[PDB]
């Protein structure tokens, strides 16, 4: 049990073994803007989601998720430009008698499709796929989902590991950019193997996202 | 001046040609590049990724989530395999749509090995044994567990290891193989049988699911591009 | 891994590919409409082969070695004769104003590079460099207010022609020095038409 | 042995030899049939000189320096005039799909290399390399389920032409860098027609 | 200061720019007026883009790489045929006498350099050097008794032609090796027409 | 002579092109330059000059 | 550019000619060769073989 800390936040990880760095590049500051690594770099734990049998998937955009989230959300409104890597812990705590799997896919430029800002930007609650709501096995764009495993990703197979970790570097055409407008990353959690459980066990296991913005740096503060 | 002699193949535009053309923006100073993470240098890097085999391509299951899961019940225990996947990676409709198959639909020839991976997505309590057989080229696939066992196989104890990798090897008369053969199934037959019916404890769902992944190995290569995308 | 080169990104993308057929007319004084000149914003999003190949990846940089194959023909059987025509193939760079009339100010403008291709000679050719404001062309961009490569405009320079002469110009884009980033599931051939 | 070179395998085989005469038509809108384009699978098994020479030996490797000699002519006496045509000479490599219509998808495909030969210029030319799946072309193969060198397709690119213009394209295959193996009794000239 | 080159004086001025369209006629014996030859004193003071750019500065030196794009056309529908014409493009240097008739003495004069451009070939080109009496071209000169760059005269050399053939010659001046001195407030686009 | 192969992009006048053209006055000896004060080498030098913002652009 | 002078024998296809032509498959990686036994390097090798004279060429 590894107990991680970032300032006024603390997390209880099993242990950081099955941790995927996206594209083998650790988040780095730009090799010019300010770096509020003081307290904006902490664990923001979103509101948990319930994975029932019927669930098709969930998705969040980054940093649109962390838009109402305290200092990062503040920084990201009162500055004009910013860039941030992330550490997404997807913990999915279930008993030994639940079974299933989750594909956790970090997606660069995750343009979804069933269009408008409020619609493409659900914030902290996230959105959900469906068989608007994009198609689950497409991620909106008419994709075959198996191919999705090109994306930086990790499986949460309940028999084995019950949590994934994705370390995302800043991916963008530009060196820095407006965060209020343009979501670099996109997280989609789809249940590969559906949930099932023993007769009168907990019929909906929870899933929790913990997002530490790594190496964030912003410019210019209004 | 210097006396020259215009040869044949002059004033022809060969689309394949490589020459030094005159730039229309000679003074323009290009926007420099940056170190965007995730640079690709070769298409085969995208085939060395374990994507996900769709096994059930029936009218109902196909083009949904269900087409990737192979269901393991404890129903009447027949000897015919859980699944038998032919490795005609572009010709076999199942492996045709994987990223491997996608890149192989862009090429006339290929060679090398394929690693398959089967992932058990059932209960942590479930136990049993699946036999993962590999019949080599020419061999008609096994129909019974014994036939498969006698060949190449891997007994895979669900209880102990929750995944099972198998690197099918490279075997071909030619240095490469066509992706559109003479309508002739050859090479692979990755079969999966029950060695033991799955054991579950208290009221645990006897219906599990297993997923299947596939990726080109390191040795894998393609040649002679063939674009066919059209409308 | 026997010389994996053929699947290298250069070998994969860098191939001559017809992206458009631009049709222009001779400035005959009979009833010729505004077909006197043709205009086309350089874009891969119409050709499916190149589009599908690029949309394997999220970002990219590439020079662009356009090649022009002009072919003419008399419209009616009043052929008789007509002197060898010359075509102005103007490459309007990004953010510049596009022509609107046959003889707009833009055609004489110093900025816009222009080829003067004589018929029946070797195909014309320019090499547009990377003209991106970003450090990479974005094929998918989750954001709010597509990238610009420019416009190609084509006209016949000759003026007082008695016979009409249609002419099609095949543009053969060959992306050169490609680099790409962040692979993706390839879109299906199904949804492009 | 005074400089036996002239009978070396290179000197013996490497000679320009017409292997086919491909005839195409101008896309006139009158009654032109599917002769608008010509197709020919590259094969020595029709020309007798090269065939008989190769069948001295069992196996072989050779590059292939095809050369194209295009010659046109007005069909009827309604000549009048007609602008200089351009010909697309596409070399469809092995295992690739061959064209079926004048404007099939294959003609625009990036894969298939293509020459755009303008009439009245120097003869066009490509050099196909060794395109064998085997390590040598087999002229005789005692076995069960012939080798592929490719297809050459030829069309006129021009579209709205008032006068018909027939055109024959002589392909002049010159095998280059030949190596051969396992000599054999030469077949008799008798049984080739 | 990221590679300020693009705004260097060379990059700024040295661009191909059409400064005039000179129209000439074929010496047909029908009723052809004195349009048989065209004359134009080289001057930037008509083209607005180059003028406005030069008038940023007070003084300048520059070579001058003129390029000529000739395009002809039959006047009436009596086209029939007509052989490939040749054009004499004479560059009369400063202070020299300008032609007055089609066949004045000036056209044969040794002094005046002359191009003999055949139609349907690559565009002609000369490079006039700096021909200033001063050590710099003065765009503004507060003084009492404008600078000379020369004259370009153009004619058709052919004589006994049955069909009339109009022809326009686009002159594409590209100032080369520019140096400039003493910047000034740029004149407004408003007052040039 | 030396066998050459005319490539595409031949006999085209690309206005952007930079080549060595034949001089019409080959013997002419150019008037040399002098050190006129105020030589400009870059247009941006003229933008590093403090000109004067017009604030009131009303009709009057 | 470099001033050249097109000589006679230009734009002629002499079937005997030997030049460097442009390859249509520039990226294609050729199947390498192998040591097949029985390589011939010269046609005369086939004439240094004792074949068999037919003496009686009568109709029967």
């Amino acid at each position: 049990v590894l107990q991680l800390t970032l300032g006024n936040s603390t997390i209880t990880t099993q242990e950081a073994a099955n941790s995927v760095v996206a594209y083998g590049r650790w988040p780095e500051y730009l090799r010019q803007p300010t770096e509020p690594d003081v307290a904006a770099c902490r664990f923001y734990t979103l509101d948990t989601v319930s994975w029932t049998k019927e669930s098709r998937g969930w998705w969040w955009k980054l940093p649109d998720a962390l838009r109402d989230m305290g200092l990062f959300g503040q920084n990201m409104y009162y500055h004009y430009l910013g860039r941030s890597g992330y550490t997404v812990h997807v913990q999915c705590n279930a008993s030994k008698f639940h079974q299933g799997a989750l594909g956790v896919f970090a997606v660069p430029e995750m343009c979804l499709a069933g269009t408008s800002y409020q619609n493409a930007n659900p914030g902290e609650k996230g959105g959900t796929f469906t068989g608007f709501c994009p198609v689950d096995y497409l991620l909106g764009n008419g994709t075959l989902l198996g191919n999705a495993f090109v994306f930086p990703h990790q499986i949460i197979n309940l028999r084995t590991n019950n949590c994934a970790t994705l370390v995302l570097p800043y991916v963008n055409s530009l060196s820095i950019d407006s965060m209020v407008k343009h979501n670099n990353w996109g997280i989609a959690i789809l249940p590969l193997a559906p949930l099932n459980f023993a007769s009168e066990s907990s019929p909906e296991i929870p899933i929790t996202l913990t997002i530490a913005p790594m190496c964030c740096e912003f410019n210019g503060l209004r | 001046g210097l006396p020259v002699m215009n040869t044949p193949g002059s004033n022809q535009y060969l689309t394949a040609d490589n020459f030094q053309s005159p730039c229309a923006l000679p003074e323009f100073d290009v926007t420099p590049p940056i170190d965007i993470p995730g640079e690709v240098k070769n298409m085969m890097e995208l085939a060395e990724i374990d994507t996900m085999i769709p096994f059930d391509l029936s009218a109902t299951k196909k083009n949904t989530m269900e087409m990737y899961r192979v269901r393991l019940s404890d129903k009447p225990h027949t000897d015919d395999p859980i699944l038998c996947l032919s490795l005609s990676p572009a010709s076999d409709p199942r492996l045709s749509h994987t990223m491997l198959g996608e890149i192989l639909n862009y090429y006339t020839h290929w060679a090398g090995s394929l690693k398959f991976t089967f992932l058990f997505c059932g209960s942590m309590m479930a136990t049993g044994k699946l036999l993962v057989s590999y019949a080599p080229p020419g061999a008609d696939p096994p129909k019974k567990r014994k036939e498969a066992m006698l060949g190449t196989h891997v007994i895979w104890d669900i209880g102990l290891q929750s995944s099972c990798t198998m690197v099918v090897p490279w075997i071909s008369n030619t240095t490469y193989r066509q992706t559109i053969d003479d309508s002739f199934t050859e090479g692979g037959y990755i079969s999966v049988f029950y060695q033991t019916r799955i054991v579950v404890p208290l009221s645990t769902p006897r219906e599990m699911d297993i997923l299947g992944f596939v990726s080109a190995c390191n040795d894998f290569s393609v040649r002679l591009l063939r674009d066919t995308t059209h409308i | 891994h026997r010389s994996r080169s053929e699947s290298s990104i250069e070998s994969f993308f860098a191939r001559g590919a017809c992206v458009t057929i631009m049709t222009v007319d001779n400035p005959a004084s009979t009833t010729n409409k505004d077909k006197l000149f043709a205009v086309w914003k350089i874009t891969y999003k119409d050709t499916v082969q190149l589009r599908r190949k690029l949309e394997f990846f999220t970002y990219s940089r590439f020079d662009m070695e356009l090649t022009f194959v002009v072919t003419a023909n008399f419209t009616e059987t009043n052929n008789g004769h007509a002197l060898n025509q010359v075509y102005q193939i103007m490459y309007v760079p990004p953010g510049a104003p596009v022509p609107e009339k046959w003889d707009d100010y833009t055609w004489q403008t110093s900025s816009n590079p222009s080829i003067f291709y004589t018929y029946g000679t070797a195909p014309a050719r320019i090499s547009v460099p990377y003209v991106g404001i970003s450090n990479a062309y974005s094929h998918f961009y989750d954001g709010f207010s597509l990238n610009d490569f420019g416009i190609l405009a084509v006209r016949v320079v000759n003026d007082h022609n008695p016979t009409k002469v249609t002419s099609k110009i095949r543009v053969y884009l060959k992306p050169k020095h490609i680099r790409v980033w962040c692979p993706r599931p390839p879109r299906a051939v199904a949804y492009y038409g």
